[PDB]
């Protein structure tokens, strides 16, 4: 969930 | 102008709390979701005239439109109160659980029934055989069935953003870490809704259950759209959008 | 005497009763297992799907005498009345046999008493949404729903005018609104302490509808596997 | 068509 991890930490 | 005096004015007690909540997801709908009324709406000629098995063209508006609402929608999670205080994990199975969910309510709330269309973020309006042909398939009727049962209950923003997070914070969900603090953080999005409909439809009482009965039908048309997936992968050539396919995984 | 209280405990009472009488609960069936396949888990069990498709066929015949003393219900269309049947047949299926679980022996017991484990259930047709009803049948464990609860949730799951082709889907959801008035009523009277127990249990109502769908896959998947067809009542049942 | 489930419901 690269994508998602990325968007829920930024 | 005046308001006239009615009949057996409506007593309320104070919820003050709840109500701060209330305006805090309704804010977080309207500014992850704008509403028709805000939208201004183009249509396309592709395939409008009847359905085929997957409008190829219809298809890459409506991935990366859908790519830009699965967006909006981890916004709107982050502004929930308290979902970035669950760990990434919870958060990430919560969005995972309910994304498609969301997705369904929020095109469904712009559904135009005189035209039998729905529109999209940037103003994209198509007619039933074109959803079809973008890639609704099979779900086309019960996607535009589903958002005719929702007119009568004549939901607004407030509504639809409290179904919204109802459907994401959810203790319900498989591999959570914290269920528990889930189901704290569900138990206020659960009174604020009950309190809201009662304020706006005092002279109609059972809207509480059958607001909230359209999550299990949500969930009935959601379990379908992971075997459209699947359909679609060998319809497409090359590869789905990666968030999407994070989101169905 | 309030009027409202009064005609939604006599629906309340009928519709407990209605379960009742045609679903057995289990403490009153003496169970009884078998070995057929009942320690690794194989595509299927030819003899177990015989078994488990007879006794589910014997169920629908009771879901449907269920349906009969709900109130209102044969004063729907006979399509209508047709339509709800097919529409949530396998709900109120998974509904009833989780109520049959057994958390000490892994089982689910059946209306004469056999009781399968869960890689037996497997291989009599569940296949691979086993693990998904096991799952579905403990979370329900701790709420620990009685009869009412459990025959009022099948009547709500039954009567639900958002079904596909209904001709009159507002005389339904009409009819499923003391339903809904009924079990929050009974709830609150049952679990005082216990604040969101109505919604709670409602939306336990999206399980079944997921799990159902679900099951109406495997249909598809199962009578390629089966030499034979099933049963023509579950045939009729799942079109 | 089945005849099962109507003549259960005539039942
Ligand atoms: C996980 C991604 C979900 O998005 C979708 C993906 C899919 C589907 C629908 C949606 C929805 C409901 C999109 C809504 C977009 C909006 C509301 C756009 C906008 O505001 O602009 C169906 C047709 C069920 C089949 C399966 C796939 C994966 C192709
Ligand atoms: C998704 C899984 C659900 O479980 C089921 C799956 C299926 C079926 C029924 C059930 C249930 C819940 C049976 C219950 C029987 C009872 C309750 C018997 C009794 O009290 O004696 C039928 C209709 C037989 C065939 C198709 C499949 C395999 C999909």
């Amino acid at each position: 969930h690269k994508i998602l991890h990325r968007l829920l930490q930024e | 102008g005046l308001v006239p005096r009615g009949s057996h004015m409506e007593s309320y007690e104070m919820t003050a709390e709840l109500d701060d909540l209330t305006e805090k997801i309704r804010k977080a709908h309207q500014e992850t979701f704008p509403s028709l009324c805000q939208l201004g709406k183009y249509t396309t000629n592709s395939s409008a005239d009847h359905r085929v098995r997957l409008d190829l063209g219809l298809w890459d508006k409506f991935s990366e439109l859908a790519t830009k609402c699965i967006i909006k929608i981890v916004e709107f999670a982050k502004r929930l109160p308290g979902f970035t205080g669950l760990t990434i994990a919870d958060q990430i199975t919560l969005l995972k659980a309910a994304c498609l969910d969301i997705l369904i309510l929020r095109i469904c709330t712009r559904y135009t029934p005189e035209q039998d269309t729905m529109t999209f973020s940037d103003g994209l309006t198509l007619n039933r055989t074109q959803m079809h042909n973008a890639g609704f398939g099979p779900l086309t009727d019960l996607v535009f069935t589903f958002a005719n049962q929702l007119l009568p209950l004549e939901m607004d923003d407030t509504e639809t953003g409290l179904l919204s997070a109802i459907c994401l914070i959810c203790g319900d969900r498989q591999d959570l870490e914290e269920p528990t603090k889930v189901d704290k953080l569900q138990e206020p999005l659960l009174e604020a809704l009950k309190i809201y409909i009662r304020k706006r439809r005092p002279s109609k009482p059972h809207m509480f259950p059958k607001i909230l009965m359209k999550i299990t039908d949500l969930r009935s048309i959601s379990a379908k759209g992971a075997e459209r997936v699947i359909t679609l992968k060998m319809e497409i050539p090359g590869s789905m959008p990666p968030l999407i396919q994070e989101m169905m995984e």
